[PDB]
Parts: C-alpha cells; structure tokens; sequence
C-alpha cells in the first residue's frame, strides 16, 4: 500500500492486539503480567493500539486491565470514542485513570486544551480522531449520550459557548453540542428558555454565515424541536402554565412567536390554552358552529352602535 | 429551597429525558451495535473457554497426587 | 515484576488486633481473584480470606467473623484486617492473584510477594 | 435498539451465572491431604 | 448539573445497583441475603 | 523524508478510512450477520458442552482405589 | 426396554447386543453399556453422545463397538474376541447431557442381558 | 463522492488548500470543473 | 387508546367487529366535537376500522 498508517509487528505484539481486539481477557492479563519485552502501545495496521481496539469493540474488562497499566497511551482518544460510541461503562473506567482524575483536563475550555499542547487527545503520531476542538463534553452533546453529559457534567466539564476556518468549525461545533438536547435538558436550570434563546441566537447566526447556513438552521430546528418536546410531555393543566407561562402572561408563547418557534405555538397543549383565554367569558360560544358565530358577527355588525 | 416552578421543570425534564431514551431505544439497529454483541459472545467465550481450562487444571492435580499416592 | 512487600509486619499480644495491606492489583469487569494465605511454621499453606472481581468475600471456617479481607476504590491495595488474633493466627502471611472466579480454590494463586510477619505473644 | 440491548443484557447475565464461584467442593476435595 | 434526578450512593449500594441493572444474579442473591446495611430502595442517578 | 503535502494525504485517507468504516457500521444490520452471530452462539454451544468428564471419572476410580487400601 | 442378544459364545468368536434405548441428535444425550462382573464392580463398557462420538475403555479399546439404528431409537454393541474377562450382566443406561465418558447420573432402567464366555 | 468525502473530511485551512491546490493554483478545482 | 387497539378489541369482546365499528363511530364523533385533539381521534376511528 502507498500509505503505512501504523517494525514489521513482531508475533508477540501481533497475538497481544488480536486478543486485545477480539476480547481474549485470559491471554492480554497473562500478556501484561509474565511478558516483558512487549510494549502495550503497539498499533495494528491502521495505527490503533490495544486500547483503541478494545475500547471500539466494547471490551470493557479488556479495557480495565489496560487501564491498570502504566505508560499506556492514546487514553485520550480512548475516552473520545467510547463517549462516541456510548459505552457508559467504558467511559467511566476511563474517567477513573490518573489522566483525568488527577487532571483538569474535562474542565479546561477547548481553548486551553489547544493552547496546552498535551498530544492527549490524539490518535496517531499527528491528527485527532475527531475536530481538536471537541473536548468530550462536546463530543457527548453531539452523540445525544445522556448518562455521558450526565458523568461530564458531574465531573465539571462544560461548552465553552464561544486560520480563518478552524474557527468557524470550532463555533459550528460548540453550538452543536449546545444546541443538543442532552445538554440543553442537562446543563441549564429552565431547559424550554435556554433553548428558545438559542434557537433565536442559531438563527441569527444562520442569518449572519451564509456559507455554513444550512448548519445554523439545523441547530435552531433541533433547539425549536426540543422545546416542542418539552411542550409535548405536559400532563395536567400546571405542567402547561409552567411550560406556557414561565416563572397568565404568555412569556413563552410570545418568545418563540417573536423566534418563529412555530410548532411550539401550533402544539395542541398550546392551542388549547390560547383558546381558553380566546373565549374568556364566551365558554358557551366556544363550541358553536360556523353558523352561529357568522350569525351573531351579523348581529354585532347590526348593532354596532348600540354596543358601543 | 427549590420552588413550584423549579420542581415543574424538574418534573418535565427528567420525563424528557425518559423519553429521548425510550425513543433511542426505538431506533433502528445498526451493524456496529450486532458487532458489539458479537464481541461480548467472543470474550464470553474466551472467559468460559479459561474457566474450563483452569477446572481441568484443577482436576489435573488431584488425579496426579492421587496417581502418586497410588 | 510488581514489587509488593506485604506491610503490616509486627507483633501484638493475643485477643486484640492489627492489619495488613498488600500492593495487589484489583480488577472490577475482569473475573480477577484477591487473597490471603496463611503459611504456618510446621503446617501448611492454606486459605485465609479471598475477596471476587465483584466485592464478594469468602473467609475460611476458623476466621469466619474474625477477619475482614477488603480493599480500597483504587483496588490497587490489599487490605486484611484482624480482630480477636488468638494463638492460632500466627504465620508468614503471604499475597496472591490468580486470574478468573475460581476465588476459593488455593491453586492457582501467584504468590509473588515475599510475605509479612506476625506473631501474638501469649 | 431495545430489543438488542434485551440480548445483550441476556448474554451479560449468562456470563454472570455461569461465572459464579463454585469452585469451593473443589477445595473440599483437598481432604485428600487427610489421604 | 443543575437537576439532580436522584446521598452520595455509597460503594455497597453502588456495586448492588450495578449488579442488579446488568443481572449479576449471584451478586445480588448474596447481598439480599447476607447484607444487612442494604438499602434495596437506593436509586441511581437517574 | 516525506514531503508536507504527502503527510496531509496520509492523514486525509486515514480519516477518511476511518470515516467509511463507522459509517459502514452505521448502516443498516443485514439478516446474514445476524445468521453469523447465531452461528457463534451455536458453535459456543458446542465448544462449552464438550465431554471432558474423564477428568471426573478417572478420579473417582482412583478414589476408589485408594478407599480400597484405607 | 429390554435387553437381547443374551447367550454364550466360545473366547475369541463375536456376539451382538441390543437395548431398546432412545437416543437424541442436536439434544445431548448419552447413551452406553455396562458391566456388571461377579465378583467385581460395575464399570462402564462404551458410551456414544448425541454427536456419535463413542469413548471406548481401555480394556475394550478396538474390540468393541458401540453403535445405533439411524433413528437412534435402538442402541447396537458389538464384540468381537471375546476373552474371558468380557463376562457380566451387560445392562443399559441413558443419561443427559456431555457427561457421557462419567459413569454417575446413568439411568440403568433394564432387566439387563447375561453373557458367559466358556474357556 | 470519494473526492467529495475526502475534501469534506479536512478540518483546517492547511488540509483544504492541499486538497484544492494540489501539491495559488487550484489545479484540482479546475479538474474537478473539467471533469 | 387503549379501546381502540386490536390487542383489546380482539380479546376483550365478544363480538369485536361489531364492537370496533361502533367504537369507530364513536371516535369519529368525537373528532368531529373535539377539534383541538381531532388527529388522536381520526387516528383511533382508523385503527378501529
Ligand atoms: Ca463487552
Ligand atoms: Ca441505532
Ligand atoms: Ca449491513
């Protein structure tokens, strides 16, 4: 091939990655404890070392003994693709390592992670699995991984809420991970009036970057759909005021009119608020039929002048 | 601490995010969801395969010293 | 390769207490096995306590209720606590690890550490 | 994805149940140092 | 986080939710047997 | 030795590699692979469920044997 | 079932015996003979499992065979050269499961066959 | 779609312009216009 | 809902064709006279049939 991504593998770091890869637990503990000329950093042909590999096909006891291990590498991008993939318990494993316990490195802005130059979060000799600019908070907001925004959230981690074009993919990728509802439901006190204002703000911006339009519009449906679903899941008449209301002025309902939050206002749980104060005193006429309502604008045309 | 407005939003929020979970759960499956499963039969296998191992070994021992003591 | 040297060596006056700790690596997921083994001089080795990849704990018929194998979160220590150390409980204390879930089988344990010492005076 | 997760919560209490301790009658069986 | 869903879900109730959530049968059987500080009301963080 | 623009290649392609093969994992799971993991099932089975109880009876008959001379 | 083939051969000629045994494929079964020798204990002549794997004894290592009918509802042990030491009430057993080459958990279940060698 | 892929898989200004001006030039795009 | 699954319909019943046309007669109606929740109806008259 005209690309080595990963010498030569020798048999014994070929058999530990083939146990390591295919969750043969016996063989990598007997491989980390008796051997002592293999080196537990080795890569297969696409430069993934044992604990990429056991991370990506969900070995977690893999995983555990390797993470017992010192000098391991590439720990980092380990945490990246378990929190892509979702492996909850993997995550946790790997949120319990010297690399973060110890560390800050969940807590410090993205911008910091690029200013500290610590090679962590990298896969390879150079380049990162994902953008540099997704820490894995981010990258758990992007997934929709729930108990993972949870555990990072708990750990401290948050979105940083911000070349000429690493920039825009950085803020592209921070309003992602805001504009996912397993961090809008997670992270805010009032979810349904952060994700109304950002809805507002993704817009705006999907007004100001034409290039990168299609994004910002995506980020707002997503923002407009989750405060839909907030809506959506009211079962009595409080649960509506308050979703409605706010902290009976219709806050909220004059918010996303104002922010074209337009699915938010046609909800069913809405209209039937918005009716009840339509007929505020006309609860009869309220089920009469096209007939009677044409017939007594009739009879308010008639007397008008009386009326007034 | 928390007033009626709060243990609302609470209330709705956390139904959320039953809710997302549930319809997650409803999503159609993907291929590197089976090849998880199919690693956990493999390391399942391989720990089943070392258990056997190790009660054979086991085993192995008594018959010897009882060899010898015959 | 893991340098150990089982702690808690010393000498205490039979009926009180005491406890050791051993720098043996513990495993949570992994089916991985925990334990004490009691040389005595004269006898053999047997099993005090041993403790599973799942926390649960297996204590042999003499210090059953006396001892208290445990460990910390980190599960990269060993800890044995004795309670009631009568005549009987006087040996070359040594730390195994073996691999899988067979805990309370004494075969197979790796007693890679040199061993502590204690002894009760009468 | 429900239904899969019911099979891999299957497969993960299977591992649990066949890796049950038991291996204790086979330390039982050491009354042969009372041979 | 600002909603707490759930303290501190001490080791033993942690270990008997996790055992319980990803079917650890003897694990569960021992500490609802032998266990006597076990809250079998303890809740997750959800 | 290499050049920058080939550098910038390598890591494009592995990205790219990278890229193909989780998206290939995001498609949609075919009912051979399912076919594949019931054959790893099915083989465990075999595997597992294999006779190796002459460990047992060999010793039983040493046992035997022995209680004989006791 | 009822065990046949009983009768006497002279030391190194054959005999055929024959348990109306019902054996399983794809249902690990197992399916053997026994010896019951005077004088002697019961031992274990030959088993087949459900896959027709067979595990002879050592001491009827390639003289015997065990076999049964392609619809393993009938149970076939052949001996050939009978010596003197091959004499015993042959019953017949079934158990369940891998554990075929273990004697324990048999069900004998049999009137059992008598066979004598004359010298 | 593998040209695209690739070129949707750069994340900085460095990757776009290897991609678009080759080895400013833009030699690919104007293959890509030609072809 | 749970009138107008097949799951009840067909195990609840004794006669659950005659049943469920009524129940989509039913549910029809009450489309007509509930409007702001006409889809759930529409969709249970639907199911019935
Ligand atoms: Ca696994
Ligand atoms: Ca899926
Ligand atoms: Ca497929």
């Amino acid at each position: 091939p005209a690309f080595m991504f990963n010498t030569s593998l020798t048999a014994e770091e070929e058999r530990f990655l083939d146990a390591a890869e295919y969750g043969n637990i016996p063989v990598v503990r007997k491989m980390l404890e008796e051997s002592k000329t293999l080196n537990v950093n080795c890569v297969d042909y696409m430069g993934q070392n044992a604990l990429q590999l056991a991370v990506g096909n969900e070995h977690l006891e893999v995983t555990e003994l390797l993470l017992k291990k010192e000098n391991l590498a590439r720990i980092g991008d380990a945490l990246l693709l378990a929190i892509s993939k979702g492996y909850v318990r993997i995550v946790e494993a790997i949120l319990n390592h010297p690399g973060f316990a110890a560390s800050k490195r969940l807590t410090l802005s993205p911008c910091e992670q690029e200013l500290q130059d610590d090679d962590f979060y990298a896969y390879d000799e150079d380049g990162t699995r994902f953008s540099p600019d997704i820490t894995p908070i981010i990258l758990a907001a992007h997934c929709q991984k729930y108990e993972v925004v949870h555990m990072l959230l708990m750990k401290g981690a948050r979105i940083e809420r911000p070349d000429s074009f690493s920039h825009s993919r950085s803020r592209i990728n921070a309003y992602k991970g805001l504009a996912s509802p397993a961090y809008l439901s997670l992270s805010s006190e009032d979810p349904v009036l952060t994700a109304l204002e950002l809805s507002n703000e993704l817009a705006k911006l999907a007004n100001i970057e034409k290039e990168f339009k299609n994004d910002y519009r995506k980020l707002s449906m997503q923002c407009k759909d989750f405060v839909v679903g907030v809506l959506d899941l009211c079962r009595d008449s409080e649960e509506v005021e308050a979703i409605l209301n706010g902290d009976a002025s219709l806050s909220r309902v004059k918010l996303a009119i104002k922010y074209e939050v337009k699915k938010f206002v046609a909800h069913p749980n809405c209209q039937q608020q918005l009716l009840t104060i339509w007929y505020e005193n006309l609860s009869g006429l309220r089920e009469q039929t096209i007939a009677i309502k044409c017939l007594v604008v009739l009879v308010v045309a008639l007397g008008l002048p009386f009326l007034a | 601490q928390p007033t009626r407005y709060q243990q609302i939003m609470k209330r709705l929020i956390k139904r959320y995010v039953l809710k997302a979970q549930v319809d997650k759960e409803n999503d159609e499956v993907n291929e590197g969801e089976l090849k998880e499963i199919k690693q956990d039969i493999s390391s399942l296998r391989y720990e089943l395969l070392e258990d056997k191992s190790q009660a054979t070994e086991e085993l192995a021992i008594l018959i010897h010293k009882l060899s010898e003591k015959l | 390769q893991v340098q150990l040297q089982e702690s808690g060596g010393g000498s205490v006056q039979s009926g009180g207490s005491l406890r050791l700790s051993c720098a043996a690596s513990g495993y949570t997921y992994s089916r991985s096995c925990l334990g004490w083994f009691r040389q005595a001089p004269g006898k053999e080795r047997e099993r005090v306590a041993t403790i599973d990849s799942d926390g649960s704990t297996s204590y042999a018929d003499s210090v059953k209720g006396r001892f208290t194998i445990s460990q910390d979160n980190a599960k990269n220590t060993l800890y044995l606590q004795m309670n009631s150390l009568k005549s009987e409980d006087t040996a070359m204390y040594y730390c195994a690890s073996k691999y899988g879930s067979r805990c309370q089988n004494s075969l197979g344990y790796m007693y890679r550490g040199q061993g502590t010492q204690v002894t009760v005076s009468s």
